[PDB]
């Protein structure tokens, strides 16, 4: 690619938010869609844009695979707006939602000598399990 | 991702794949041992048990889990729970077992749990037997329970793989019965190893994939880092070779 590639989406990507009253008064959500190779998140473009924009929706082919509909990878998706982008009840219903799948992942691939569970970590293993 | 990275990921790789030959080596003496002790343990067993019959001439149901959670123990797991669900009566048996997922399986079937002990408790076969049977002889002495019986979830090669159980009751009495749950135990270690050298004949066949892929990642990463540096290089060159160029296409068009 050119060196300019990275302004190239920038200066696109930029031309969208919220606004105040005084210069419109709208706002301009924008869903923008980038394909990786076998999985590689690393790659030039796929990261040049995980850099312009606000979060990512990362669709996993190990669980579109599996039947999984929509394959979501939460562990390795994220909103950086977080709560401010939620209604209260929303934000209340799903406060502390998304690190116990983080938790429960981890634990999951974790091996460890002790052949019994924590109380705590078989609590989250059945969340986790209802929450996918 | 250099050469050098590619190199040290090789060379783990190769070192592990050694380690897992003597590894297995390890575990075939090691198997051999306990054959031979085994062996011997029965030899004795059978001679005191000659020797107790002419000195005098509701069923309690154990159960141990498995040391690890992989996907044969959640099989074996659940095959012990239809074992279960198809060879006990809860209205008129005994069951006491050890380790949380024996525990939740006897919890569901609502059978009367004697007491929860700590899997590890099992790797101690002295003391395991010395609590164990001390305790089967206080319950046979009040009645309570008169069939003792072993189950573990475990596979063993000589019932083409099913589960591993012995009926222990009914068949110095003490010696009988420590002598039973030893072999019991050497029974079970000896299934373990033969399932562990299978184990690592599976771990070597998993490295050699992974280093077929880390390879096959490595040289699809080298060419495409080789073809753009070259394609640089001549980019910059062709940069100063425009006016030629130019000269001869006008050259070429004034005509002849």
């Amino acid at each position: 690619y050119p060196g300019d590639i990275f302004y190239v989406h920038s200066s696109l990507l930029e031309r969208g938010g919220k606004y105040g009253p005084e210069f419109g008064g709208g706002s301009i959500t924008i869903l923008p869609i980038a394909q990786t190779l076998a999985g590689d998140i690393s790659g030039y473009i796929p990261t040049n844009l995980i850099s312009i924009t606000d979060g990512q929706i990362y669709t996993s082919a190990k669980l579109f695979n599996e039947g999984t509909r929509p394959a979501i990878d939460v562990n390795l998706s994220v909103s950086r707006l977080g709560s401010a982008a939620q209604s209260k009840f929303m934000a209340f219903a799903s406060s502390g939602l998304k690190k116990i799948y983080t938790e429960y992942k981890y634990l999951k691939r974790l091996s460890s000598f002790s052949s019994k569970i924590s109380n705590r970590d078989l609590e989250t293993l059945q969340k986790g399990k209802a929450f996918e | 991702m250099k050469r050098k990275d590619v190199e040290e990921k090789k060379q783990n790789l190769d070192f592990y794949h050694n380690y897992i030959d003597i590894s297995k080596i390890k575990v075939l003496q090691k198997l051999n041992e306990e054959i031979a002790s085994l062996n011997m343990l029965k030899l004795q067993k059978g001679e005191s048990h000659y020797l107790l019959n002419r000195i005098i001439n509701k069923e309690l149901y154990i159960l141990i889990d498995p040391k690890k959670l992989d996907l044969f123990s959640e099989a074996l797991l659940r095959k012990l729970s239809q074992t279960v669900k198809e060879r006990i009566r809860p209205d008129k048996d005994f069951v006491i077992t050890v380790g949380t997922n024996v525990d939740n399986i006897a919890r569901q079937l609502n059978l009367n749990i004697i007491d929860h002990y700590d899997l590890d408790l099992f790797n101690q076969i002295d003391d395991f037997a010395n609590r164990i049977g001390e305790l089967v002889d206080v319950g046979l002495n009040n009645k309570i329970f008169n069939y003792v019986s072993l189950l573990i979830a475990q596979s063993s090669t000589k019932n083409n793989g099913g589960l591993v159980q012995e009926r222990i009751v009914p068949f110095f009495v003490k010696s009988v019965f420590k002598q039973e749950l030893f072999e019991f135990k050497s029974i079970s270690v000896i299934e373990e190893l033969k399932i562990e050298l299978q184990l690592l004949d599976e771990k070597k066949k998993r490295l050699e994939e992974q280093k077929k892929e880390l390879i096959l990642k490595w040289n699809r990463a080298r060419k495409e880092e080789a073809t753009l540096q070259s394609t640089l290089l001549f980019s910059a060159f062709k940069v100063k070779n425009q006016k030629s160029t130019r000269d001869e296409i006008l050259r070429l068009s004034k005509g002849k």
